[PDB]
């Protein structure tokens, strides 16, 4: 027998409603980016950054000017989604590598052992694997988390911005100078209601292994969970690109709240998403309805219902408490069908922590069975019997966004002139990957004192003509800096010297599928990795030769059953401090000895 | 898409779960009937040079002899009449009156406690919900006789739906000028002043033309099942006194113009076939309240 | 003992009737918490401030930067009376404190000056919201004021500010200032040069006591507002209820500074709890000591009563740390035996007696335990209270406490407090002239040091603001609190080897342009003379403060040095919310910018507003 | 500012003062049960084929027996009832009937002349006055359901103050969206659909939103002192009745639509209280006109 004492100590707590556990976090999501990205440093790189962009040849009207406040304060935010997104998917395509050579353990363990708990088949997965990352807990995660993962925090990148600068009927040149500084309030209230979340592999694992039974099936399942997240980031983008302030989520509770008769509301607004969720808790019963963020006509922010749990009603009246969700709108739809089914074993406070949790610091509830039914629905609502059609929504939310961009911007055009509605809602900021962006590389490898910096080329969500490009820094006068693109035949290695502006290294064309032939193979991504010595900053340049180049249709479970693609030859290396003229060049595997890829021998 | 609603049948608070059971509706049925011969008795009396029939209906009624100098209130029966009609309008409202009294009083006469002998028709207009497009506004007001008025301000003719819920029989709608509505599916008919409606045939679309507003007048009936002793007319009388003597006083309730409102707003809502067998047990109890305190009228 | 008469509303309670929680309900998540008598809450908020204070403040630069930051001090040509060296380590100490908190407290006067300009110009709308909303509660009222000034930072809510808050403005945490400094060496009365070398470079331990009890409280403009918003009549009074409290929070930041440089230890704010705490019988005991004001408060909760003391914190040289009472609430009991917890206060002392007030108020109403955790979440983490009723009674008592008809005044108090200080520099002076000698001393008591103002100190500019390739950075002159001639200089670094680096200066009407080219050394660019009053006429005008931007190219780093032309100059008596009424200034121009990459050289000098057309305020109309 | 007001409050003509003492109340009331069993008396003859029963009621009520060649006008009691309604109305209206008949007709039957031992709601809702700002245009229309419709134009949004009277027991407001609405110096609540104000309470102020119009419907009820006797449905049948017979047809009068109208109106006049006692008593004499009239058409 126990006291009980021990059971209120571990109970879960309220995230949101408590004022106390409000303030705590919102401190150190502001402290962790603070640390990994200043606002000096970003400053200070303003003007290299813009050279950087100028010196790549661009068409007009197809190039962008981050001496305009809007131009820089939208790549800043650019390139820290991107290289979070970019970042998991390497890890991803690692993760996969590791399975793939076990396959035979990996399918022993898929099969034999199905009582256990997803997180005990997860955890005997990774060990088999030898991944870099063996912890599937919350802190295991956290602890495990490179510099670029960490979610960008909206008012710490709005700090400190010009806002609102007023000039009155002036054409003259130096007016439209100190116009351009500025920034329109619109984009700070946007920018103070943004959050990213970028998921781990590990987190996804979970769901993708709790069904399946072959080592195919768990791939493919991850390889379709990460292709609905990266359109949702895509999405996220072009909200805070229109001239639209966009919703930001919030919980509604009483203004004096009773013991006994007590409700709460919850109105998630993922900015990264195409549909939204509001969460009603009265008495032990939970009824959740998903909106449609698109459309909204009228006053009201919530469109049309595209899945009911009950009756919700958003009309409430009672103090209204903000947050900003850590969890994708699949996940938060994850959790509440699990504490829908199982409200009945559960007290009120089980059921308010454990969702306030989950949706504010991205935590699992510690219940074995509330844990496994979250994941059988996370994995439901991602796979292709889904009670949602996503694909259909996503492609609305696109639709919705690039028509409120042109109305946003021809209702001003009318209120000032072009070039004043250019400098404040830009054209050439559609899309997350459809825009022009850059990746600052980071390196810890260093061969025979060459510093590595990987680069991954590809998954594309677009089809056209795009361009790769690298700006090397180092603090030699005169260096010799190699390229090598790593694909499934062979490799390509190439030499430069020129240092301290952007040289072009790829050209390449993908189709409407997102599949490039690279030298007579169809590949659907390919590595790109930089030798430099004594290096200080590497950055790969992206961008497309048509601006807003069209979209690709996002895959399925069975699209990517159909065509598999080998990523084991990403994992080599080379020594160019040992390389020779005529080992310069496009050479397959056959030519090169057995573990020296760096002859050809 | 705006959405437009009626006003008295948004938010239907609870109604009471006490004095439900058969020996509490023998109360109020001996209650009404003991409160109808009291009326009576003071008419014969009035009539008359003597106050011996007077005297003999309030003994009965108020189980102590009349008094001069006394303010002939109406005794226990009044009292837990008076209690049993707030239980019965809130959840809230507490229940004091004990059942032995309660089953003490229903023992003054003989009736039965049937509350289904027959029906009644009530006729509050019950409008769930009207869909409009964006170009065009539409404005409802009344509850006996609902007026909608509808304004088509775009380019072109809008499409409105109306719905009506599935509870009322018949509806009958009525417009300033001619106008065209069919049911979902189904082609236009020509423009004619009046439609004849089952609401349970579906959501009804009607044209709106551009130009004038069109006022459309809707009046529907329902059917209650209630005692044969029901009367309309002494059951509103008795609703707006019970307001006014604060008999409906209580926390967290909404409030009703007439009890055609109160009753088809709990008709409406979920365990609305639960909730109108309370309602029609205080309809009976607003009946004897009325004629209770007519005939002794109180401060 | 003090009975104020305020109307308040009335407050219902968490936990009901009963006063006590049912457990595991929504209302006991919500209580609440005591982040002071736990240790594993009070261990944990010293680590996310020394974190915040390494992150932004980072030591290694601090010390490397010592020696740019010397050079640029004695090529500031003073009077031999009036050198600040920072070879001195005593000098370099309170130089890193003075240069911290001065950087805080004059973020918050430009963040203010912007608020009453965004007021100004939607003064119609202003006015409507305040007429008609008269019955409404105070964070209600603000939040509608914020959202339709259009101004940056919307969000009142404690997230909310913690979340858009600057580098700058981040509360100075005093034990990491204090770290890896040699405290304590010995000459043996050895008077050569070489031995004196040695002796400048510690400190003694009376400092780093001082600096391991420091704790800076820094307040901003939108919590300032809810106050101002609780009787105001028109926008004019609400301007000028900012004003007044905003002119009080900068007199009690120099009285603050001045108790670290006089030679005396800053005493610590603690509470007392029992030694083992039973069920219905425990009490709890608070004694604040501000550092950065006049005036002490102790706190006492014995059961379900509350008790406070407003002391003197002037005068207490007598075997106490209390002086006498200004203001008794009833009986405080200081000798009560338990164990002895510390901590730092980061609200003001008007907001903790603005908040005790509230809560004895309402001490029926609600429970012990709601006394416990609304006193400690706001006297530790300047967390206000949750409950709205609550809240806005703290703000009624906080605009009384502030105003004209306060039960006690403060400019009396803090005229006291300076006398009481200045006495003990002298004092203490006087003493360790006898002990140890005259060059000794004046290590360890510098005669520079007086105050935040006083003293001649430096505040590095941070820019984000590009015009054509020029970074802008902006420092606002003024307001003072002194009279007298002061001057400024701007110290410009860039990676070019020639610079061309300009400057301007915003009045009422005009500004004035001008171009310097020294770079890597102090340039003087201004001189003022300021009245009694604190008015200076600038050009024919009387201002109170004016606008100072630097524009440069490629820059590193700027920095703006004030000094006074005479040592310890004397204070202006504070302002009040009667004399910001009373006259009416325009900071309005003070958005305007140049262009400098588009100047010609017959736009530089001092040129009227209407020379120019609508607009472009860089090219001079011909 | 502007001012609305209902249209059946306006100048309330002055009613009679003559058949107000105790032997004119007992001859109303005598009227009133004699037609009431003459009434029934005729659906029993019809019943019973015979013409006896009815002829026993006439004779008590006319003081005559009816006679087939004759028109069965009612009598003496029949004129006597007609010339005080007439009376009742107006004070213009002359009195011609002599007490000496009242006191006569008032001895056929023994009933109290208590016209106030018991009550009766009346549904006429009293809008004493809608002060509106400018650029805000408010219309009230209806009786027993009064519809104000209000529309702002103006910048932002507006006050309205509604004044209910000091008479009416209770008010109820419905609004076709969700509205707020309080009283003079107290907080605005949230939106709600319907309230319930006591009139007494004092003026209320109504915020008015800038954008589409808000109609507000308001039923009022309040209670006035009757006879036990009183039936509002006969009095409503009588005043039709009586206003289309031409028994109101005087100089300087004023119509109404109903007889709630009329004594609700006559309540929120000077001498309100003597004014509704006259009132009362005509209510009585139109419920005796009614059956009289329905058993005895002419």
């Amino acid at each position: 027998v126990a006291d009980g004492t021990f059971n209120s100590m571990i109970m879960p707590r309220a995230v949101i409603a408590n004022e106390r556990e409000h303030f705590m976090k919102t401190r150190i999501d502001k402290i962790e980016h603070d640390l990994n990205r200043s606002a000096k440093q970003e400053m200070m790189d303003r003007q290299s950054l813009a050279e950087d962009y100028n010196a790549l040849n661009l068409a007009v009207g197809q190039e962008i000017k981050l001496d305009i406040a809007t131009q820089h304060q939208l790549n800043r935010l650019g390139s820290a989604m991107y290289k979070a997104d970019h970042e998991r998917e390497t890890e991803l395509t690692d993760l996969i590598n590791r399975i793939r050579e076990n396959e035979v353990t990996v399918n022993g363990i898929l099969e034999n052992q199905k009582a256990i708990t997803a997180a005990e088949r997860a955890d005997l997965l990774l060990e088999v694997v030898a991944s870099t990352a063996k912890s599937v807990s919350a802190a295991g995660r956290a602890a495990a988390d490179g510099s670029g993962v960490v979610p960008v925090f909206g008012p710490s990148v709005a700090n400190g911005i010009k806002v609102g600068i007023d000039i009155a009927d002036s054409v003259a040149e130096a007016a439209i100078a100190v116009k351009e500084s500025g920034i329109i309030t619109q984009l700070n209230d946007v920018y103070h209601a943004f959050q990213s979340v970028h998921v781990a592999p590990n987190d996804v694992i979970k769901p993708a292994a709790v069904v399946a039974g072959t080592s195919t099936e768990l791939i493919g399942n991850l390889q379709a969970i990460y292709s609905r997240l990266r359109s949702h980031s895509d999405i996220g983008f072009k909200k805070a690109t229109v001239g639209d302030v966009i919703p930001n989520s919030y919980m509604i509770k009483p203004v004096n709240s009773t013991e006994y008769a007590s409700w709460q509301l919850y109105v998630i607004h993922p900015v990264q998403g195409s549909l939204g969720l509001v969460v009603q808790l009265m008495g032990d019963a939970l009824t959740y309805n998903v909106f449609a963020q698109y459309g909204n006509t009228s006053a009201s922010e919530f469109g049309k219902t595209v899945l009911t749990g009950g009756a919700t009603n958003t009309a409430l009246e009672g103090t209204k408490v903000k947050f900003q969700t850590k969890v994708t709108a699949q996940q938060a739809l994850a959790l509440t069908m699990a504490l829908k089914d199982a409200a009945s074993m559960l007290s009120q406070g089980e059921l308010i922590g454990y969702f306030e949790q989950y949706i504010n610091l991205a935590l699992e509830p510690d219940n074995l069975s509330l844990q496994d039914n979250m994941h059988k629905y996370h994995h439901l609502l991602t796979s292709q019997n889904s009670p949602i059609d996503w694909n259909y929504h996503d492609e609305e939310m696109h639709k919705w966004l690039d028509s409120r961009k042109t109305t946003n911007y021809d209702a001003m055009q009318k209120k000032d002139g072009t070039v004043i509605a250019d400098i404040h809602i830009p054209k050439v900021f559609n899309d997350l990957r459809n825009t022009t962006l850059h990746c600052k590389l980071e390196g810890k490898q260093t061969i025979a004192g060459y510093t590595v910096y990987e680069y991954l080329i590809g998954p594309w969500a677009h089809y056209g003509d795009i361009d790769y490009s690298v700006v090397v820094d180092t603090l030699n006068e005169e260096t010799k800096w190699y390229c090598e693109v790593i694909g499934i035949d062979g490799h390509l290695l190439i030499e430069k010297s020129v240092q301290h502006k952007p040289e072009k290294i790829l050209e390449l064309t993908v189709n409407d599928s997102g599949v490039t032939s690279f030298n007579g193979r169809n590949h659907d991504r390919l590595k790109l990795k930089v030798y430099v010595k004594d290096s200080l900053s590497v950055k790969v340049f992206r961008n497309w030769i048509g601006i807003n180049a069209p979209r690709v249709k996002t895959k399925m479970f069975n699209d990517h059953i159909g065509v598999k693609y080998d990523y084991s030859h990403f994992d080599k290396n080379i020594s160019p401090a040992h390389l020779t003229l005529t080992d310069l060049g496009w050479h397959t595997w056959d030519q090169y000895n057995a573990g020296n890829w760096t002859n050809i021998k | 898409a705006n959405r437009a609603t009626s006003a008295f049948l948004d938010n239907p608070h609870p109604v009471g779960v006490n004095y439900v059971d058969e020996g509490s509706r023998q109360f109020v049925a001996v209650a009404e009937l003991l409160a109808s011969k009291l009326i009576d008795s003071s008419r014969e009396s009035d009539e008359s040079n003597s106050d011996v029939p007077f005297v003999q209906a309030y003994s009965k009624f108020a189980d102590d002899n009349p008094r001069h100098l006394r303010v002939k209130t109406g005794g226990k029966m009044a009292n837990a009449l008076t209690n049993v009609i707030r239980s019965y309008y809130s959840i809230n409202a507490p229940a004091i009156v004990p059942q032995v009294e309660i089953d003490r009083l229903a023992s003054k006469a003989t009736v039965s406690g049937d509350m289904y002998n027959s029906y009644a028709i009530f006729n509050s207009v019950p409008i769930v919900e009207v869909l409009s497009p964006a170009r065009t506004t539409v404005s409802i007001v009344g509850s006996d006789r609902a007026d909608v008025t509808m304004l088509n301000t775009g380019a072109g003719a809008a499409n409105i739906t109306f719905n009506f819920g599935q509870i009322a029989e018949t509806v009958i709608l009525k417009g300033s000028v001619p106008f065209q509505l069919a049911r979902l599916n189904q082609p236009m008919p020509a423009a004619r002043f009046t439609y004849k409606l089952r609401p349970l045939d579906g959501p009804f679309i009607v044209v709106l033309p551009v130009g004038n507003p069109l006022v459309i007048s809707a009046t529907a009936a329902t059917r209650i099942q209630v005692p044969l002793a029901f009367n309309k007319a002494l059951v509103e009388s008795g609703f707006q006194t019970a307001m006014n003597d604060g008999l409906f006083d209580i926390q967290n309730v909404n409030y009703y113009s007439s009890f055609d409102e109160f009753i088809i707003s709990q008709y409406h809502a979920q365990d609305g076939i639960n909730r109108v067998s309370t309602c029609v047990i205080l309809g009976l109890a607003l009946q004897a309240y009325d004629q209770m305190r007519r005939a002794l009228p109180v401060r």
